[PDB]
RNA sequence: GAGACUCUGGCAUGCUAACUAGUUACGCGACCCCGGUCGGCGUAACUUCUUAGAGGGACAAGUGGCGUUCAGCCACCCGAGAUUGAGCAAUAACAGGUCUGUGAUGCCCUUAGAUGUCCGGGGCUGCACGCGCGCUACACUGACUGGCUCAGCGUGUGCCUACCCUACGCCGGCAGGCGCGGGUAACCCGUUGAACCCCAUUCGUGAUGGGGAUCGGGGAUUGCAAUUAUUCCCCAUGAACGAGGAAUUCCCAGUAAGUGCGGGUCAUAAGCUUGCGUUGAUUAAGUCCCUGCCCUUUGUACACACCGCCCGUC
RNA sequence: UCAAAGUUUGAGCUC
């Protein structure tokens, strides 16, 4: 597929971000998409490398951890590589839609700080990085003992983040948050 | 036409045990139920004419890489082995098993002693491996 | 706290429920249909792999440590 | 051609250029050095460099910089090096950058 | 009590145990015109987008 | 296979020992006293058993066979180093030796140490480190 | 003192050059469908590769704001390099440690009816109890079982000194046994025949093949001699541990973390200790809140210095 | 626009 692109199976033009808010800011388009999340590297060596780092990426570093799983990159990566064709197979949205819609309900829009602490909304990088690591965790919480394999249980989870069920602890956290704040702001 | 590089290894395996059965005369070894792969490992191979699969591994490495002893075969196949609480080492492979895999593929024609030492793949061996080189490569294909 | 006691072999109704519904998962793994019908995992593959003998499943994935089969494509 | 994980990343470029380019070639890539990832990596970048080369080297230039461009564009790690390389365990430690572990009590 | 966006035209300052929150002057997207003061934690640049469920909330300046 | 096999036992019984058909076959075997996973294993390659199949598959016959490869190993083709009766007390004649055999044959290495007084006879009933431990920093669930 | 320096990395298809390094031009041979392959063979020069001496090489070189338009910052551009990485490392401490390396050693004491010394043996490993450095875990992103694959650290027969690296064919699961060779080494070890990776099974969420502590019986080797298991080997019992509470170790780039590989020592050969490769992130470009640190000011009844000084009843 | 933060062998510092 030299000249004209299908990239694998998947159409380059219509694909539309939703949400307003974080659209610029998810650089996730036309050009920042790559074949795998693996990539050389160096995306985390200066401030804004880690911005250009591929969102996919990003999900392939918060997926790897507990120890025996550090720096096993490929592995971690045929995670998502499978558990996205999953959530497109079971869903039926394109896996970027549903993970920015993960990107925009996990992402906690305010956290709170020593200015006794008080909340104040934060900045597109930290909370882009806190939505990907809180739906990790998620992941791995539930799929952690039992048969069904890491990348189909992470598809699930993707799913059910973009859905918002209340069940992912992402959303436990970002809950129990909310409300304190509600209480002492 | 093709070669051990061109096929995926796997089925390769499964291919050249099936085509070293159909020849029936490798002289399998008295032993080979009784053997376990390593000191170092806990069960039998998984394959039940494994004796076979080394066979066609120990030869294929001759191929990749000639004059390859018992000693060198089991420096390739060396791994981890795993210590537990203990600290991790290289382990060689068993000599017995090793030896009589060579010894086996010296017998029925597919490995030569070259003269200075070290063997050579026979004319009967390059033979057999562009064959099953070839069958594997139909199924692949 | 929590445990999985699974079954090793189908009945014959079972049989039959799986010769109806399982085909109708789009996600066809050995741990899906663990999960669901509490089975084992590997006798779950040997299932998979039977549906694949019978030739009622199409591969999309299969791999040492994770297979993924399922129903062959719908359209 | 294992690993057969890390396919993909040598396509990349491959099929970032087109076979258009690469169709006039035909190029085998000795490797040596590094890991097998990083030897992986390694190769990437050499066979784009080759043709790169080449056309710049026994033809007319303008391929070189239209390849050379296209390549530009698409993404720098091509063109900048990785300079990275494996750190080194230091004595006065049980790891790579801790110095002897203080311990209290 | 709806969303707003809103993006940083200006870092005012570092305030937090580390220096950690800016207090910054955001322009609205939706309605150009307007303008506001708030401190936020986390990375922040000149120019950069915020979803805030409130506009009325500030942060006192040290 | 698929169909639950006829007589599905449960629980086997072999030397006065229940079997898990969980587990599979090699495994499941090793359930039975005076046999180990290798030695288990090694009774199984003497045997024609496609070890893929679980343990709740194979019959009472199958378990009956390896066991008596198992006791009369001499007798049935298993190397005198494969065993874990290595040299035998009462006759010096290569059988298996069983769980009451075995646990008769612990009375009997009680016996020995004791009656001669050695010093390790005096270590099995002190309960103390033979390994080249410091017994000053082990042993703690039983000691109180 | 920092810096500088010395060494290393990198730019040198340039100088000087090599059968213990290869090279580019061809041809043959067996086979596969002319060629392709081969550490099967032959045709010379040369140093592109290789090896390492001399030299040479990049510097804020370009720009914007800011600034005495100074020093230069930040950002961006420009580039194979716009910090390669070490070694050394100021003044001054602790009354933390070293007479336990030695005929290192001061002072005091001792020396034949000896506190010397020699021979053999012991504790250091002696165990109700506790901690710190460490090791192993709680599994399926994984384990069990085969096959496949690039390295870097390395070494090798010793003055006395017992043990070399090792190619090539046979014997035991393992410890280990029988023929000839190369090498005192770019010649022989050695293409430094690593793991990971990669493929199909098998396992199946289980105190599980997770975890391998403890130990019965036996077979080997290391050693004059091991009971406080010498080590390795063979079969077995199989604690807690279902991912870490208050606590606390570790980290900004090839870093943190996974994973093996080697060395000193070295009879068994890395459990000490110190390296070697291999896969490879997050976050911050911010601040001194915590923790420490560095300066200025400030108060002080401390100055063997808050681990301080200091007050009264009984 | 202020709830709190105690001690430290007798076994030898010093021109
Ligand atoms: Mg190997
Ligand atoms: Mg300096
Ligand atoms: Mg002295
Ligand atoms: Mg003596
Ligand atoms: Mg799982
Ligand atoms: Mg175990
Ligand atoms: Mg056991
Ligand atoms: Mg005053
Ligand atoms: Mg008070
Ligand atoms: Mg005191």
């Amino acid at each position: 597929t030299p000249d004209i692109k299908l990239f694998g199976k998947w159409s380059t033009d219509d694909v539309q971000i939703n949400d307003i808010s974080l659209q610029d800011y998810i650089a996730v388009k036309e050009k920042y998409a790559k074949y795998l999340p693996h990539s050389a590297g160096r995306y985390a060596a200066k401030r804004f490398r880690k911005a250009q780092c591929p969102i996919v990426e990003r999900l392939t570093n918060s997926m790897m951890m507990h120890g025996r799983n550090n720096g096993k990159k490929l592995m971690t990566v045929r995670i998502v590589k499978h558990a996205f064709e999953i959530i497109h197979l079971l869903t039926g949205e394109n896996p970027l839609q549903v993970l920015v819609n993960a990107i925009i309900n996990s992402g906690p829009r305010e956290d709170s700080t020593r200015i006794r602490r008080q909340a104040v909304d934060v900045s597109p990088l930290r909370r882009v990085n806190q939505a990907i690591w809180l739906l990790c965790t998620g992941a791995r919480e539930a799929a952690f003992r039992n048969i069904k394999t890491i990348a189909e249980c992470l598809a699930d989870e993707l799913i059910n983040a973009a859905k918002g069920s209340s069940n992912s602890y992402a959303i436990k956290k970002k809950d129990e948050l909310e409300r304190v704040a509600k209480s002492n702001r | 036409g093709v070669t051990v590089k061109d096929v995926n290894q796997q089925e390769f395996v499964r291919a050249l045990a099936a085509f070293l059965k159909k020849s029936g005369k490798l002289k399998v070894p008295e032993w080979v139920d009784t053997v376990k792969l390593a000191k170092h490992k806990e069960l039998a191979p998984y394959d039940e004419n494994w004796f076979y699969t080394r066979a066609a591994s120990t030869a294929r490495h001759l191929y990749l890489r000639g004059g390859a002893g018992v000693g060198s075969m089991t420096k390739i196949y060396g791994g981890r082995q795993r210590n537990g609480v203990m600290p991790s080492h290289f382990s060689r492979g068993s000599k017995s098993v090793a030896r009589r895999v060579l010894q086996a593929l010296e017998g029925l024609k597919m490995v030569e002693k070259d003269q200075d030492g070290g063997r050579k793949l026979t004319p009967q061996g390059q033979r057999d491996l562009d064959r099953i080189a070839g069958q594997v490569a139909a199924a692949k294909k | 706290r929590d445990k999985l006691n699974n079954l090793v072999l189908f009945d014959k109704a079972t049989y039959d429920k799986l010769c109806k519904e399982v085909p109708n998962y789009k996600l066809i793994t050995p741990a899906v249909v663990s999960e669901r019908l509490k089975i084992r995992g590997s006798l779950a593959r040997a299932a998979l792999q039977e549906l694949l003998s019978k030739g009622l499943i199409k591969l999309v994935s299969k791999h040492r440590a994770q297979v993924i089969y399922t129903r062959n494509t719908k359209g | 051609i294992e690993p057969r994980t890390l396919q993909y990343k040598l396509l990349e470029p491959v099929l970032l250029l087109g076979k258009e380019r690469f169709a006039g070639v035909d190029i085998r890539v000795r490797v040596k050095g590094g890991g097998h990832v990083a030897q992986i990596y390694a190769i990437r970048q050499s066979i784009s460099k080759a043709l790169v080369a080449y056309y710049q080297k026994y033809v007319d230039e303008a391929s070189k910089k239209e390849i050379k461009d296209i390549l530009i564009q698409y993404d720098r790690t091509l063109l900048v090096a990785d300079p990275r390389r494996c750190e080194s365990k230091k004595f006065g430690g049980p790891g790579a950058r801790a110095r002897y572990q203080k311990s209290y009590r | 009590q709806p969303i707003k966006l809103a993006r940083v035209t200006k870092v005012l300052g570092r305030t937090g145990s580390q220096g950690q929150c800016t207090q910054v002057r955001v322009e609205f997207m939706d309605d150009t015109s307007r303008s506001i003061i708030r401190n936020v934690k986390g990375p922040v640049r000149e120019g950069d987008v915020l979803t805030l469920l409130e506009s009325e909330r500030e942060a006192r300046r040290l | 296979s698929l169909v639950i096999p006829e007589k599905f036992q449960h629980i086997l019984r072999v030397l006065n020992t229940n079997i898990d058909g969980r587990r599979k076959i090699a495994f499941a075997i090793t359930a039975i006293k005076g046999v180990g996973r290798r030695y288990a294993h090694v009774v199984l390659r003497k045997a024609d058993i496609d070890l893929t199949k679980r343990a709740g598959e194979l019959t009472e016959d199958e378990v009956e066979r390896v066991i008596t490869i198992m006791q009369n190993p001499r007798q049935y083709k298993i190397p005198d180093w494969f065993l874990n009766r290595q040299k035998d007390v009462k006759d010096g004649k290569y059988s298996q030796v069983l769980a009451n055999g075995l646990d008769n044959k612990l009375r009997e290495d009680l016996e020995r140490l004791k009656k001669i007084r050695a010093h390790r006879g005096l270590r099995h009933f002190w309960g103390l480190r033979v390994r080249g431990q410091h017994t000053k920093t082990t042993g703690r669930r039983g000691r109180t």
